[PDB]
RNA sequence: UUAUCCAUUUAUAGGGAUGAAUU
RNA sequence: GAGAACUUUGAAGACUGAAGUGGAGAAGGGUUUCUUGUCAACUGUGAUUGAACAAGAGUUAGCCGCUCCUAAGGGAUAGCUGAAAAGUGUUUAAAGGGGUCCCCGUCUCAAAAGGGAAACAGGUUGAUAUUCCUGUGCCAAUAGUAUUAUGAGUUAGAUGGUAACAUAUAUAUAAAUGAACUCCUUUACAUAGGCUUUACACUCGGGGUGCGUUUUCUUUGCACUUUACCUUUAUAACAAACCUUGGAAUCAAUUUACUUGGAGAAGAGGUUCGUUGAACUCAAUUCAAAAAUUUGUUUUGUAGCAAUAGUAAUUCGUAAUUAUCCGAAGUGGUAAGGACUAUCCUUGAAAAAAGGAGGGAACGGCUUUGUGCUUUGCUACUCUUAAUACUUGUAUGAGCGUACCAACAACCGCAUCAGGUCUCCAAGGUUAACAGCCUCUGGUUAAAUAGAAAAAAGUAGGUAAGGGAAGUCGGCAAAAUAGAUCCGUAACUUCGGGAAAAGGAUUGGCUCUGAGGACAUUAAUGUUAACUCAGAACUGAAACGGACAAGGGGAAUCCGACUGUUUAAUUAAAACAUAGCAUUGUGAAAAGCCACAACUGGUAUUAACACAAUGUGAUUUCUGCCCAGUGCUUUG
RNA sequence: UCUGAUGGAGGAUCGAGUUGAUACUGACGUGCAAAUCGUUCAUUUCAAUCACGUUUAGGGGCGAAAGACUAAUCGAAAAG
């Protein structure tokens, strides 16, 4: 046939994130002397909307310890941590919400947000709107440390990452459901233009595999192997089951 | 236009077959209560000045 | 265009120049006029 | 344009070099009001004389070596 | 009445192009397009307008006196009550590391 | 008087939408738009600002928080935190 | 650990015990 | 003019009816613009006209824009692929600025509607005007030195106020040390809602001018009676913020609306910003009261720019004189500003450039010892504006656009085609009204033709006795009220509505009654303003939302939950989409989906309340059985 | 709990304008026109409308999806 929609998706034509308005990009503050030997504490000046995301964004003030002034950041703000309250980053910092930490040193059985999956990438997992993780214990011997993220894994990471404790603000978004067309026409403006869906079975019978006939029906099976080519993988993706749930 | 509009003024074309906006079109109820409610206020204001009444009586007003 | 450019200005004065009919008393010893109306220049 | 009031003033920017003209003026109100005007590169000041003889003895109080306009 | 045409050579309503009609001694009704009104500067601290200086636009400000740019007080740039708050929020801190010292022994 | 027995503050949408949906949605809002208290001042003048954010009129200093909730289950984890 | 691959910043300290702070 | 229904002038009747064939502009057109001649062809009819033909003429900017900065973005530089054309654009980059070794750093282009240094009034010609003239300003810059002069500071940097802060008035408020390094602010932002202030517009009564009807009445009906930018323009007034004192529950002040308060309310006294730009004795002044300079009484002035300009009249050579240009108000029709409230799973851009601040590096002048430093001997000197002069290449102000049309015949539609084409201005009456209809300012009386007779037929309408859907596939076209006030309003229902349900009553003219405000005097007397409602008689061919403007309702069933979108030129739906429901894949750079020839990239400035692919389509109650078939997947 | 106010929310209602094309299967259909004219009709605080600029180029783009549109040409455009 020709092109689906689930194929000039990637081209990068209109599908490009509308960055006119994102504040910054969400990354927290990197490795220096100071995080792996002490505490560092800094202020949060302001806190903010991000069109984009959920959940708010705390901009960071931070002094350096080489050049004389100041720094500015941007962090995913955590839940219940208000303007001017300072923020301790580092190793020997006391643990409390909005602080950060390396893994191999809070308790188990506390939440934390903004894991980092491989030391040093400054920011990485759990940074949904309402979410959090909790570690399940470290290591006898140290240098490892597993946590359980919230699709419900068990994930190992090293001891020397960072993560801020706390939970990510803005929780329970999902709770209200849309009512009007025009609330999740405004959402979608700010992220893609994956919208509106479009039914597939709909469609001509040529510019997706789905369409065609007399009855809209899909007239072979949904699901499609993980194998398939680019131009196959359009339905239930190699799916390990189908129908409701049963825990 | 002037002869008429003394004749509006000695009120001579009031009737509602004349009429054809809305009772809230020919008048806004809330202007009308805009008015009443200026001129009442700056009445008291003018009590409190003068202090013919107390503070408590007035406030309750 | 109330605004013009100063090439498209010159040139629209050698268009207009283009535009003389040819001298009398050279036809003593033309076909390639436009009209202002009837064909546009197009720059 | 820059109305001024105290006579000292006048009496000093008068005597002023980069000025070069001054203007005369007379009108009726209900008398005759006049409006010394006086030109200098940078603006023009001018004086209100209810006082026709405060007028007078001004105008030739004014230093002769600037040039005299009356526009009537 | 009169009718009255843009001058300014940009014939939209844009908000850097209102107008204020006036009338002349010839009798005409003419047009003039008012400069556009500026912000007022702010308090770093509570982001509130801070007094003793003009509200200006750019070219505005840089032409006005010195005399309409500050306020004589330390910062200036700041509202009293927040330069209060810091002066004595500087006091005390110091003097509570003073005394936490001289308790350390 | 009371102009509506039951609808409330979801009087608004009109006689659209069904109401095991307007009854559902009804049940955050109330306590969304309603003003809660500050704990830097003790003053119940907190509301919303955007999807996380809650203001004081009084203090100006703003707190982030959920979506709706100034406080929520997920959030109050604070006392596990602060026992230590 | 050197090949190689990945990530990070201005490639800014070898390892353990709501104010500024530059000459 | 030989020629005139369609050239020109006058009379008359009309139209366009401020959403105009009116003014300006944009894109596009490119001399169609103006003048003098002009009829070979065209201007579908005539033609002396012309957007035709011929010959000349016409676009004046330090201030109107471009040029400047930045956006979604483009192009290119280093590297990387590719044989190349090319594709990528910091992915191992020794890649331009400043200070004085240190710090910073891809380049460039892209807006005639964003941000943006600087202008106004009158006059001016055949064709241009914020460009020319006259008059009055403003903006930017101004190299080195030497002279004067203006002002401050000192024997290396001011003051007053307890405070919010204020203070330099020289022609010109220019000068209140200040480096490296930094932190802010401005530039700089959504929508909705009502309130308030000012300006303009409109309207009203008086005064003065001129006009006009005047069988008949008419203190008459119409026009003019004006004042730009600039002077931190000065002040006054107001919405808010703040300061001082003051210290509250019998809670208090307050908005149309809620807002605020021991984190300090009210009262009282002040400070400022912003709105406006002469408000208010504002200015000096004539007169009285305070002392080695303050408060009360008056004159003048359109606060200056200002009357010298316009406008309307009147004389007079035919260029001048003449008198007026002022005591007051109501409407809300726009625009702008202000203070607020509400909404968002939507939070509503940046640099150019400018400002402010933390900070405190360097420090008079003349002479002199010695190796910029210590020194010895005297004290009037340090910074800024203005002008002048001399040396430096000539030491103020670059270039481009500027006529015309904006469709009515100057644009595209094969064309002088009823089509399409983007913004501002926006009068009176009638009226809810920027609707319809009529009129004033301006414009036209022209549309590829005119006179006559009026049949058939067509076509845009009217009207029809009695019947009232009997026609027809089908009440398709039309007819019925429709405005406003008042009365009344069912089944069902998600309790929100249905609902203007259904169904009724009133509706004109003239003459009256009552109610609805602000302002000042020692509870009482006066001054003065809207049209808004309620009622009343009297009257008419019983008619009065008299035209203009404006729902036909009801009883039901099927489909779709609704608002929305779509087959430009045969189908607007029951089709789609939407909110909801549910499934699956996915723990990250050794993952998902996808693009790419390879390098590489989008999702992603992303992280399971997220991304991608799906079927069904509010809500209610449900969502029964089969893994044999084919799929998909799990362990070896 | 019941009554009277103020208040002004709604992808709320009517409705000129803008945007479109329901019906008359009206006119013209050798037309004003290679899609027009009259009456009627739809929509108007938001999934809105328009303008300029800007990106996506053919076995491709783009599509609230009809085999639509991509210069009157589209079940594979146009020039050679």
């Amino acid at each position: 046939g020709r092109v689906i929609r689930g194929q000039r998706k990637g081209r990068g034509s209109i599908f490009k994130s509308h960055n006119h308005h994102r504040k910054g990009a969400a990354k927290l503050r990197h490795l220096d002397y100071c995080e792996k030997k002490g505490y560092i504490k800094g202020l949060v000046k302001d806190i903010i909307h991000d069109p984009g995301r959920g959940a708010p964004l705390a901009k960071v003030i931070f002094k350096r310890t080489e050049k004389y002034g100041k720094k500015e950041e941007l962090i995913i703000a955590s839940e219940g941590m208000f303007t001017g309250q300072y923020i301790s980053c580092g190793t020997k910092a006391p643990l409390s919400v909005g602080n950060i930490l390396p893994i191999g040193k809070m308790p188990e059985g506390t939440l934390i947000c903004n894991l980092e999956h491989r030391t040093g990438n400054r920011g990485t997992l759990v940074k949904a709107s309402g979410c959090y993780a909790t570690v399940v214990g470290q290591s006898e011997d140290g240098k490892k440390t597993k946590v359980r993220l919230p699709s419900g894994a068990k994930k190992t990471i090293d001891a020397k990452a960072r993560a801020m404790v706390g939970v990510v603000g803005a929780g329970g978004r999902i709770d209200k459901p849309i009512l009007k067309a025009g609330v999740a026409h405004h959402k979608y403006r700010v992220k893609r233009n994956c919208w509106p869906k479009v039914r597939g079975v709909a469609m001509n019978p040529v510019e997706h595999p789905h369409g065609g006939g007399n009855h809209q029906h899909i007239g072979h099976p949904s699901t499609v192997s993980r194998s398939a080519p680019a131009g196959q993988k359009v339905g239930l993706i190699a799916a390990r089951r189908t129908g409701l749930l049963r825990g | 236009v002037r002869l008429y509009k003394l004749a509006k003024r000695k009120g001579r074309h009031m009737g509602i077959g004349k009429r054809k906006g809305t009772k809230n079109a020919r008048t806004n109820q809330k202007t009308l209560w805009i008015k009443r409610q200026r001129v009442l206020r700056r009445l008291l204001k003018r009590l409190r000045d003068s202090k013919k009444v107390d503070r408590h009586l007035y406030h309750s007003f | 265009g109330s605004i013009k450019r100063f090439r498209l200005k010159q040139r629209l004065g050698k268009c207009r120049r283009q535009n003389r009919p040819v001298p009398h008393w050279y036809r003593l010893k033309n076909t390639k006029r436009r009209h202002w109306r009837r064909t546009k220049l197009g720059l | 344009p820059k109305q001024i009031t105290d006579i000292r003033k006048f009496l000093k920017i008068s005597r002023k070099p980069d000025t070069t003209a001054v203007i005369i003026m007379k009108k009726k109100s209900k008398t005759v009001i006049t409006k010394l005007k006086l030109r200098t590169k940078k603006y023009l000041y001018t004086m209100v004389f209810a006082d026709r003889k405060k007028a007078e003895r001004i105008e030739n109080s004014l230093l002769p070596s600037l040039k005299r306009i009356y526009y009537p | 009445a009169q009718r009255v045409h843009y001058r300014r050579h940009n014939h939209y309503n844009t908000k850097s192009n209102k107008v204020r009609p006036v009338r002349t001694p010839g009798g005409k009704l003419t047009i003039h397009v008012v400069k556009k009104k500026a912000g007022k500067p702010k308090c770093a601290d509570c982001k509130t307008a801070i007094q003793g200086v003009k509200a200006l636009r750019p070219a505005d400000n840089y032409r006005a006196r010195r005399k309409n740019r500050t306020v004589a007080r330390a910062y200036g740039s700041i509202c009293a009550r927040c330069i209060r708050e810091r002066i004595m929020r500087a006091f005390l801190f110091e003097e509570q590391k003073c005394v936490r010292q001289v308790l350390k022994e | 008087s009371r102009r509506t027995k039951k609808v409330g503050l979801t009087g608004k949408y009109g006689t659209r939408y069904g109401s095991s949906l307007r009854k559902q949605i009804k049940k955050i809002e109330l306590m969304q738009h309603a003003k809660y208290l500050c704990t830097f001042c003790g003053k119940t003048a907190t509301k919303r600002t955007c999807v996380g954010i809650w203001k004081c009129k009084k203090c100006k200093r703003k707190v982030c928080g959920g979506a709706w909730s100034l406080t929520t289950p997920a959030a109050v984890a604070k006392s596990t935190i602060i026992r230590l």
